[PDB]
């Protein structure tokens, strides 16, 4: 898996 | 306000409610039936706690003063005292809750008269 | 001086797979992550050597319950159900260079809670404390902390605020 | 603010089975309930991965024995007796929303005693410590409190009383 | 009551039974013969002990004065406070259980006359 | 109110088989009675379950040695030549409804004493501590105590009295 | 500067600018309104910390004095210095992080005028 | 009897068996000869020690007195107390152990003469 | 009353088979002697049952080494040489009734030494300790007391004496 | 006289293979190097014998971190990258005598990090721990000290300083 | 004898031989130069400690008074006391060994002359 | 020597160096200029260590009297003695490590003169 | 009377098989020699007996490190390279008889050092511990002290000096 | 299983 | 086995 | 083994 | 391996 | 092995 922010913007 | 007032204002309301007297300290010109409710401002240590909060213990005294003519009546008053200020006590910014609680009586013979002291002491953890 | 203060660090969850902003994890008590590799060593009459085997990541916490909350709750139903969490460890003072200049320096993982325990006991405010198992590699980063909980509903008394 | 005492927390029990009322664990010293999942991990050349293995569950306690009672003695018959035994916890201070407005919130448990201890010393009140293993999923909801025991029966002392 | 009360009236329903005068401090136009006891109101801590209630430690003095003529006496007096309110006191709202019992014995002099002053204390766990 | 202390229990022993009254433990510093559960758990894809597998029991307990005595001798004779003793638990503030009038709450329990220590310090009376290992289920019962010797035989000093 | 003078600095730069009167001592000719603060020279525990540095424990009292007619404009002052003085204070050679504070109030009568007397205790570890 | 008065006694019976007096306190019309005994009334502890007796802690002070012109016989009889005192005293309802045994010695001019004060504490566990 | 005193105890040695009196071990600082037996339990549908196996009893101690002294010299040599020592614990204030007058009640061991250690730290005076494994079961009887080392060579001091 | 502080030592890390001066590590708290002999024994009836099994080797640590610092983030991308690490050992008053004038007495090391535990707790600067194995025989030699570090970028206050 | 006196003996015979006076307290008609030691009867706690044996602290102090003129040669008289006294000490009836010794000096003005007043204790382990 | 002299040799050597006046108590026809330092003899604890060496904790006091005129210079003078008289220090017998050091000020009007009194308190473990 | 202080005892070292004089082990902050007989125990329906294995021997301690030194810098030369050592444990006080009259008691020892650990902590002296383990019987003596290290070279201070 | 609630009217 | 009191009455 | 007492004349 | 300086002009 | 002195006139 790579990074993914805090915010519902960048859901995995 | 600091956990010392809000706690003091609220032991205050409580116990200036029952209709005896209640004072900080006596002033000389000043006439105070017996019984009475003496009231002293609390101490607090403060330490962090969590990584959100700070949290420490508050420690409140009161103290009851009366002749000693009758003690079933002054041993109601250090009751009903402890029955309003525990287990817990809740204000606008503030919890407290009791630790413990300690209970001291003397008899006093300092003023030409025989008296009981009844000293009380509650230590609040507070959050 | 400059030295590095625990509860600067903010640990966020969400569980994966769901479009939400992640959650904070309230009044923590105490924390750890942990790396270990486990490395065997084959002897042999030429002489012995080490062998590099893989390694195991863990996270692991304890908390303090309060009322206005469902956070423990949801760790108690993940460790029972298997669901996969996200998480971010999140350096609050650590801000990004540029572009990233409202972002604070992260690691990212994602992985399983394994373990809850609940301890209460008379005279106390009851605990609970977890493990969280890293699968993978932890990934490095710069994160976004959510505005509105750290810095907006600031609250009075011994909560900190500023 | 709002913090959490232990205190709050109600500890039921009833054999499972039998149509009664569930019975006040009293007199509670300590307590803890635990969940803990048994994950192996597998290694390959391509990279090793954590596998989802079963989770075992297990609520914890002591207490002090007295005189006026029965229910230590029911613990020590079914640990023995292999008895299967229903179990709630219990938060005395969140009610249910609406229709469970009489109720409070809980989890429910049903499985069995595995652990009982009595400890005596001299110089002090005689404990008893239990072990209770739970079966499956425990099963979340609202309870209703017995209220004949909880607020109607109060005794003057140090019991606790309103 | 408070559990320091309750205490102190069962502990002068005891020891006002023997026939020698019981009191809590001597007032001066009040003449008491010797041997006397005086019993001193107990202290109190509280704190909460389970999911269900308070226990404490409350501390009684009771207190022995005799002229030193016979020293057997004064000790029989000593041992038959210990053997009443020992091992258990047990009253209406509370029970007392000994935790330790402390004897201390003087010779005082203070009032021109050789006296025999003992002080036990009796360390009750409450519950 | 109305807790129980550890010192009105009453543990009593006699050797099985032997037509003679039970004799009473003297000076117990600390006692403790364990029941425990050996369950294992099975797993199955279609879903872990738990196994009732048998019940260990076993009695516990540390005294004081004195001159006046033989039954510590006994204790150790008993321990190396595996002989079967009979051991009750009593509870001498809990008397029998009716026609049990004058007896006491009791457990019945027989097996084999399994350990026994001495441990000696300077400075010190020396105490010896033991174990007792079960056999089967303990019965439940009301027994007589021992009237010479709990309240005919009584003493001055430290030694209880009423 | 040692961390004493630089923290003391620290003190006196931020409890000077409220517009109350800051001492360390009032001299016989010096005229003083109320309310005021009393600030006290830190004390200094050092030791070895790690390979690299020292670490230690430094201890300010800052002491507020007040006619006790308005108790809550007290109160506020104490808050106050509370606020501005924690969590961390930072300077040129010095960090300091509070470990605990400590606040008390006595009614003092030693001026024939009943005062407010509060001593605020903050503990600082230092790097 | 306590067994603060059955070992007071046993001590008396030794200690007065030597020829030298032996006294608790001193009245003004008494004339008393060096050397000489000082025996003071033990203190006593107790607990519940096994399910079947308590036990405790009982403190025994002896206290010689003598000018110190001949040390050698001071010291003898310090040392003839200690080996009469010890390990164990037996009585009718107690038995005591050595627990420990404390010597301490001063030169004391209070009284326009150098005498040897020498206060011997023994502690003794009691079943 | 009557409680029994450690020092009270006299431990002593010989080395098996050749013909001297034995020899005492002084300064004891403590002391214990233990029987534990390995009991196994068979399960079965039937029922579960507890099997009598064999029983393992050793003796073990601590002393203060000094200068006047060849002895534990002696438990180092027999620690690794394998010699076979008798050994009495004799209880010295427990008389012989009659014809036995002059002997003490006392339990005979045969068996090896197992283990020796010395300690030594800086301000201290230097300690040994050492296990002893008894073969078989050990013998109860009266025993001698070897009168001009137990009371003839008697010494002032902080030595103890009469 | 003459007692050698643990503060003298310096401790200095760089990644294996790469062309860059060595970078010490600041803020240790407690440090230690262990060496230790996994020697078997073969017991035979002509006698026992002891046989020379392979060493492992390894030094552990613990530190505080801060915020101008980058070195605990390569230590812990370092256990699980499997990185091999340089590592030396410099005792910082112990010179070199001729040619190695401006040196100091050293051991080096390669290896492999395997260890790295974050631990943080309210009410304190977080500390880090770490392991590192050694690879084969620890080489004796005299190491160069990184002056710009040790001896020209000097601070005020608490930080140590000439 | 005691290990007290014993002690006591051992300490006087040795500091005696140094050519100063020794004494255990100054009487009125007595004259003593400076310097001069004072020493004093040594405190002794006993306990039992093998199955064969007592063993205890005794606790030995001597105090080196001198004019303040000349502070090197008044350190000669500690040091040789110290290196005299420890780290044993052997007797008829006991063996000392030291455990600890604590050196403290004062400047003294009691005499209206600036004297050095060494305070040297010595803890014996005693056997 | 003993190291308490050694020591207070090397604290002498140092803080005379200074230019300002070094004492250990001041005589009454002696006039000093402020500032001045006191400096105070060391006490020391021994025990053993090693086989082969005892070790010990030597405690300095160095005590630094100023007006209240200047601050920053009065600090200048604690910092310069802490700076001087640590980490270690070396003398011909014995070395001393600082375990830790204490800074105490306060202001004193003993004197009818606002002054500045800072003791400075050193703990050295010695070998 | 007459008890046996730690510090007189003495421990020599040397490399085995090069013709130097035995180098004393200086600083020793803790000692102790240890001797384990591994005994089975085989059981048979006939009645149980003990089996007479064979016996581990070792020798540990710790030192306090200082810088006129080469000796701890020996050791853990030693157990990396497994070098065999002679060692020696000397008593200081008991001399030789006759003959032997400059010699003192001594046990004498070879074997291989097995363990050295550095520890280091700030505010503190670092120290190292050791084990050394025996080979075969240890062999009775005694030895010739090293007379100018341990009576000529005497040295000022808190060193130990006559 | 199901939740039950803690009375006899809601037995298992 | 079955309960069994503890006077030689009811001996084993 | 049987019992043997402490002396020399009731060796092994 | 032999021993190598901590600088990068002695680089592995 | 037998006993050897501490000596280098007594070496291995």
């Amino acid at each position: 898996y790579r990074f993914h922010d805090t915010t519902k913007e960048d859901a995995l | 306000m600091t956990p010392n007032l809000q706690l003091y204002n609220k032991a205050y309301e409580t116990l200036q409610g029952y209709g005896f007297p209640v004072i900080s300290r006596k002033e000389m010109q000043q006439e105070i039936p017996y019984p009475f409710f003496v009231i002293k401002m609390p101490e607090s240590n403060r330490s962090k706690y969590t990584f959100d909060s700070y949290s420490g213990d508050t420690n409140l005294v009161i103290d009851i003063w009366s002749v000693s003519d009758d003690l079933g009546h002054h041993d109601g008053l250090v009751k009903r005292c402890i029955d309003d200020l525990t287990p817990s006590v809740k204000t606008n910014d503030y919890d407290f809750e009791e630790d413990d609680t300690n209970i001291t009586q003397l008899v006093d013979d300092t003023t030409n008269q025989e008296l009981l002291h009844t000293s009380i002491t509650i230590s609040y953890k507070t959050f | 001086a400059n030295m590095k203060n625990s509860n600067d660090r903010i640990i966020l969850f969400r569980k994966a797979g769901e479009k939400v902003d992640a959650t904070k994890m309230l009044f923590l008590t105490e924390y750890g992550l942990s790396h270990e590799a486990d490395t065997d060593t084959e002897d042999t009459m030429d002489g012995s050597y080490n062998t590099g085997g893989s390694v195991e990541s863990t996270m692991s916490g304890t908390a303090k319950m309060f009322y206005g909350d469902d956070f423990a709750d949801e760790i108690e139903d993940a460790v029972v159900d298997r669901v996969l969490y996200e998480a971010w460890e999140v350096e609050s003072r650590i801000p990004g260079k540029n572009g990233d200049s409202a972002k604070f320096k992260a690691k990212y993982f994602q992985g399983f809670h394994n373990k809850f325990e609940l301890k209460a006991e008379a005279n106390g405010i009851d605990e609970y404390e977890y493990e969280y198992g890293v699968n993978g590699r932890f990934q490095r980063g710069f994160a976004t902390l959510p505005e509105a909980v750290t810095k907006k509903l600031k609250a009075t008394g011994y909560r900190f605020h500023d």
